[PDB]
């Protein structure tokens, strides 16, 4: 919303929060590599798409499609201190026993819809690849439909026969007081 | 004679005129269905070309 305005669109209300969401599912993808992306935006024209606000009126974006979902690997574009999400994978790895960390470097999970640009599994792969050693082999796991990853999950453990006992039963509840969800379970 | 002759005349020639209305928003309903399949193919084909485009990029 904030980096459209330099084009002339000026969205202000929830509303059009909602429409710029709407665009932001459609049209943006993450670049293997943001410099010479730019560059390339900057030369040709070949980037460029048209959305349709939902009263007629065309807009067509160019570099801001990859300059969105870019600041989730350089977060300082918001003006935030944290490191990209690539960086802050590998260190939660290194943050591990180094028995285990050959076997988290191949199984990098993607979840959530925050996760579903186009090339972000490449962009993160070549991220990790260029960050852990050379010897490792960095896998990421990009299921087609991890947008509801946590809701099958869940449906799955709630299923399951063993876990029929880890319920917070009523009782309980009126045991203890709201202090059972965190104390036992 | 005249009242009468310009009243039938341009009676029947009313009818042929209101005749050519309809012909003329026939064409137009024929024209409007030509059109809506048209842009949905269009619309169909270039979200198609979209996603090989991006394709052949993350492959290469
Ligand atoms: N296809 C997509 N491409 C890019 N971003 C998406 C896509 N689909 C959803 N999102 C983003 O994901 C967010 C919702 O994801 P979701 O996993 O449902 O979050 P939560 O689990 O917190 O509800 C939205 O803010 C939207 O911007």
């Amino acid at each position: 919303m904030k980096i459209l305005t330099e084009r002339g669109y000026s969205f202000v209300t929830t509303a059009e929060r909602e429409i710029v969401r709407d665009i932001k599912e459609k049209l943006c993808y993450v670049a293997l590599d943001f410099e010479n992306e730019m560059a390339t935006a900057a030369s040709s024209s070949s980037l460029e798409k048209s959305y349709e606000l939902p009263d007629g009126q065309v807009i067509t974006i160019g570099n801001e499609r990859f300059r969105c979902p870019e600041t989730l690997f350089q977060p300082s574009f918001i003006g935030m201190e944290s490191a990209g999400i690539h960086e802050t994978t590998y260190n939660s790895i290194m943050k591990c026993d180094i028995d285990i960390r050959k076997d988290l470097y191949a199984n990098n999970v993607l979840s959530g819809g925050t996760t579903m640009y186009p090339g972000i599994a490449d962009r993160m792969q070549k991220e990790i690849t260029a960050l852990a050693p050379s010897t490792m082999k960095i896998k990421i796991i990009a299921p087609p439909e991890r947008k509801y990853s946590v809701w099958i999950g869940g449906s799955i453990l709630a299923s399951l026969s063993t876990f029929q006992q880890m319920w917070i039963s009523k009782q309980e509840y009126d045991e203890a007081g709201p202090s059972i969800v965190h104390r036992k379970c | 004679q005249l009242v009468e002759e310009e009243l039938d005349r341009a009676q029947e020639r009313l009818a042929t005129a209101l005749q050519k209305l309809e012909e003329a928003e026939k064409a137009a309903d024929e024209s409007e269905r030509g059109m809506k399949v048209i842009e949905s193919r269009a619309q169909k084909d270039e979200e198609k070309m979209e996603i090989q485009e991006i394709q052949l990029k993350e492959a290469k």
